[PDB]
């Protein structure tokens, strides 16, 4: 009926505390805020 | 020569990382499993007749070593591309004492061995002298250290020679088996890296002359020379899958 | 494609110059790693 | 977006006004309380001079290995002075160097032409680097040379500096031979010094004041650090400060340069072991130095 | 033959400088290093500094890297240190050796001896 | 910067007997060590040159021997002329070094 | 990682062997966006 609602921090998954990699990240666009909003998608759906 | 078969056994550390409760895949110079493993038989006495067999072993990869010696006849080794026309070799020598690595370039003659003698007084066999080689030329490395060859119990060595540096690895475990390696697994741990920058394809051993032996005369009487029983394999590229207990032991592994 | 996995090894021992070049490329793999994960997860969310 | 979290939420969606929800604007994280740096106890200074002081360099068929550990190494120093030519830092950054923490360091001097400099670097193609010095693929380390003309150059030539010109084979990285036996071509008929298509393996060169600047004769020193996987001997000019847990702290073990919160562990380490991974490869668990 | 000439017994006012004189002669001059050592009565030989001849290439002992000055003379083989704020305590015998490089370094050939004295 | 020193600051001897000093070096050399001697108001003169081998016109007397760190000279037998300072001198690299300081008394 | 975001910024100001990377990084960067977006696009058609 449903399966694990999972949540993946994009930026804390590709860097860590590192701010270097977190403005590297910044110049590659919204993907994370992407994946984000697609995990919470799939959470909202599991809950529905 | 015999024709062992090494089961679970000649399996090392990959790395100085701890990990536990972690199924780890390494790709690395390995003993295969359930592989053929040359057993020879250094020294056997029946009337002072002994026969004395150590052969030259070629060092292709790596070089899985074994010994069950209770009275430590096998000590140290000898390693080099050819031993002889002032080509750089390596030899490790083992006294009860201490191990005295001595890492040199040397000229060696086709008996190697060790004097020891038996002092009355102290009851003890102290070591005599050192008649391995016939002077030091050259010698870049030594390192002292306590002996790892002393403290029915079997030895496991693992050399490697890759990118110049020279590896052992080594693990000491009491057996109760007598003619084959024992069914059990056990790793090996990092022992020593020596930085000498050498050739090393072939490699030999060496074993101990007690004062019964040191006479001239072929015939031995005091001393038995019969616990002699040491195991070479030769390790290949290999992945294997290593099982970490939560303790950060290899308890097991597969090929 | 990195110098090394940890993000930490590579901030350290190079300099940001050097070091931004291994960033970019741990960046990448592990930006590719999330959105392979949310696309096997969003297909996974449709079967559910 | 930090004024309050209503309005970290309207950053978030990049509008003014949201609608009757919950919103996951952002992450909280704890940040570290202190910097916190663990260097070992040595303290007697790294033996830098007899490599770089040396009156005279081995020459390049067979170098000196000189193994440096067990010593505080400031390169601060090193990369400073001007009188090194060439400074070259391939798996490391040189101003890095005083942060960082090595198991083991060994330093390779001998003395080559400045046609040949270029040929100390990995994946280098040739006399040198075929022939008497190659080094590694995955060479992480630092190249130091510098001009020794005023040193080793003399009126007549300096023959006591050899490099081999002829070898059957190429040599794999970190590779010596002192062997000097003939070298042996054509119809393989030399067996002794001279004969047919042979000659002597160890070709000589001396180094003129006047010589050209390509030929003239250069010192290298290269140091081949091998990174941390086993406990540290030879270690930067960093001071150790007190180990704090149960506080989230900056932690610098030996150059891990981390970061999160210590507790005591249960775990027992081999010996041979100073750091503990995990599956996603990241530190741990940690040995103390001190 | 190889012989090193240095005068000796040389009286100098504290705080003024000195130039030494070693003539050499005998070997080429271009060949070997020449150095200096500073011995204090019924005390150990102590270093002072080398030099290149050929190209004018000094190195200096520690406590004597700005004290002590060297040059040297290729005209007439003869090298030389000056500039140098002497003391009471710099009493000394001042030796000129030649420094056998590019071969066994032995230092082969010594002098007689610069006995300088100050007070 | 290396640092020598001898145990044997000072020595008595008797004629026609074998003594041996001693020089350790702070870092290993490999055979660097070259032996002087300076009689009473003299120069000092080489004697042993890199711990092992000897030169011409020095007696077979004086012999050498050690490597690494720890260095010895060994004189065969004694006479009158044996009374001097014996200096260790370290050359591996510079700055160049002397010994502390060995005398020898009848 | 381009120097700027605009193509016809980069083809001036630039050489073309050197313009070239800042080119393919921009390319490989808005092929992910394409890629990405028609991903997300076939997984709503699905559900849709
Ligand atoms: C060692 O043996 C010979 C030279 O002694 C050489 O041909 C061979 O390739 C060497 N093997 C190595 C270096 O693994
Ligand atoms: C692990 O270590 C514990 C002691 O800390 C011991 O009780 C247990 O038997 C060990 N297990 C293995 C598999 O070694
Ligand atoms: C080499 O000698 C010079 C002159 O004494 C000194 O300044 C320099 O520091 C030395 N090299 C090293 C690596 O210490
Ligand atoms: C000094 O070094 C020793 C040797 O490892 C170590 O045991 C000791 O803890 C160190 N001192 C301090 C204050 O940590």
């Amino acid at each position: 009926v449903s399966m694990t609602k999972t949540s993946v921090d994009c930026t804390m998954y590709i860097c860590g505390d590192s701010t270097e990699c977190s403005n590297l990240l910044l110049q590659y666009g919204s993907f994370c805020t992407q994946l984000n909003r697609a995990l919470t998608g799939i959470a909202v759906e599991q809950d529905k | 020569p015999a024709y062992t078969n090494s089961f679970t056994r000649g399996v090392y550390y990959p790395d100085k990382v701890f990990r536990s409760s972690v199924l780890h895949s390494t790709q690395d110079l390995f003993l295969p499993f359930f592989s053929n493993v040359t057993w020879f038989h250094a020294i056997h006495v029946s009337n002072g007749t002994k026969r004395f067999d150590n052969p030259v072993l070629p060092f292709n990869d790596g070089v899985y070593f074994a010994s069950t010696e209770k009275s430590n006849i096998i000590r140290g080794w000898i390693f080099g591309t050819t031993l002889d026309s002032k080509t750089q070799s390596l030899l490790i020598v083992n006294n009860a004492t201490n191990v005295v690595i001595k890492v040199c370039e040397f000229q060696f003659c086709n008996d190697p061995f060790l004097g020891v003698y038996y002092h009355k007084n102290n009851k003890s066999w102290m070591e005599s002298e050192f008649r391995v080689y016939s002077s030091a030329n050259n010698c870049t490395f030594e390192y002292v250290s306590q002996p790892f060859l002393m403290d029915k119990n079997l030895r496991e060595f693992v050399f490697k020679n890759i990118d110049g540096y020279f590896k052992i690895y080594s693990k000491h475990t009491p057996i109760n088996l007598v003619r084959d390696l024992p069914q059990g697994f056990s790793a090996l741990e990092p022992l020593v890296d020596l930085p000498i920058g050498i050739n090393i394809t072939r490699f030999q051993t060496l074993l101990a002359l007690h004062r019964s032996y040191l006479t001239p005369g072929d015939s031995s009487s005091g001393w038995t020379a019969g616990a002699a029983a040491y195991y070479v394999g030769y390790l290949q590229p290999r992945t294997f899958l290593l099982k970490y207990n939560e303790n950060g032991t290899i308890t097991d592994a597969v090929d | 494609g990195a110098i090394s996995s940890v993000l930490n090894d590579i901030l350290s021992r190079l300099d940001p110059p050097e070091a931004e070049v291994q960033i970019d490329r741990l960046i990448t793999g592990r930006l590719q790693s999330l959105q392979t994960y949310v696309t096997q997860q969003l297909i996974r969310a449709a079967e559910i | 977006c930090a004024l309050d979290p209503l309005s970290e939420t309207k950053c978030t969606l990049k509008s003014f006004t949201v609608e009757k929800g919950i919103y996951q604007t952002s992450n909280f994280r704890v940040q570290p309380t202190e910097s916190i740096v663990r260097f070992p106890n040595i303290t007697n200074l790294c033996p830098f001079g007899e490599v770089f002081n040396a009156t005279r360099f081995a020459s390049v068929y067979a170098w000196n290995r000189k193994r440096i550990s067990n010593c505080v190494a400031d390169y601060s120093v090193l990369y400073n002075s001007a009188s090194f030519s060439t400074f070259k830092c391939y798996g490391v950054s040189p101003t890095k160097l005083n942060d960082l923490c090595f198991t083991n360091v060994y330093a390779d001097s001998f003395v080559i032409r400045g046609d040949e400099v270029r040929q100390i670097a990995p994946g280098q193609t040739g006399k040198i680097a075929d022939y008497n010095y190659k080094l590694p693929d995955d060479f992480t380390g630092c190249v130091i040379a510098w001009n020794s003309n005023n040193l080793d150059s003399k009126v007549g030539g300096n023959y006591n500096y050899l490099y081999r010109l002829f070898r059957k084979s190429n040599l794999k990285p970190f590779e010596r031979d002192i062997s000097t036996e003939i070298y042996q071509a054509g119809s393989t008929p030399c067996n002794g010094v001279e004969g047919f298509n042979c000659y002597f393996p160890l070709q000589s060169y001396g180094f003129q004041p006047t010589n050209g600047v390509g030929y003239q004769p250069y010192r290298v020193v290269v140091l081949s650090f091998e990174l941390l996987h086993a406990p540290a001997t030879v270690c930067g000019p960093k001071k150790s400060t007190n180990l704090v847990k149960n506080k989230c702290v900056n932690f610098n073990f030996n150059g891990l340069t981390g970061t999160g919160v210590l507790t005591e562990s249960n775990k027992k380490f081999l010996p041979f072991q100073q750091f503990g991974r995990d599956i996603a490869d990241t530190t741990d668990a940690v040995r103390d130095p001190q | 033959q190889v012989q090193l000439q240095q005068p000796g017994a040389e009286l100098v006012k504290p705080g003024a400088s000195v130039k030494m004189s070693c003539k050499a002669s005998g070997y080429n001059f271009n060949h070997y290093w020449i150095s200096w050592v500073k011995q204090r009565p019924g005390q150990g030989l102590e270093w002072i500094g080398d030099i290149y001849p050929l190209s004018h290439f000094t190195t200096y002992n520690e406590k004597f890297t700005n004290r002590a000055t060297l040059t040297v003379d290729t005209s007439s083989t003869t090298a030389y240190m000056q500039l140098n704020s002497l003391t009471s305590d710099d009493s000394a015998v001042f030796y000129c050796a030649r420094w056998d490089y590019f071969d066994s370094r032995t230092f082969d050939y010594w002098g007689q001896g610069t006995t300088l004295t100050v007070s | 910067d290396i640092l020598l020193t001898q145990f044997p600051a000072i020595l008595s001897v008797s004629p026609g007997e074998r003594v041996s000093f001693s020089c350790r070096a702070s870092q290993t050399i490999g055979t660097n060590i070259h032996w002087y001697q300076q009689r009473i108001n003299g120069s000092p003169r080489l004697l042993i040159k890199y711990a092992s081998e000897s030169i011409s016109g020095i007696p077979s007397r004086f012999s050498g021997s050690g490597s690494g760190t720890d260095f010895s000279l060994s004189i065969n037998n004694v006479e009158s002329e044996d009374i001097a300072d014996y200096y260790c001198q370290q050359i591996n690299s510079w700055p160049l070094t002397f010994g502390a300081g060995t005398k020898l008394d009848l």
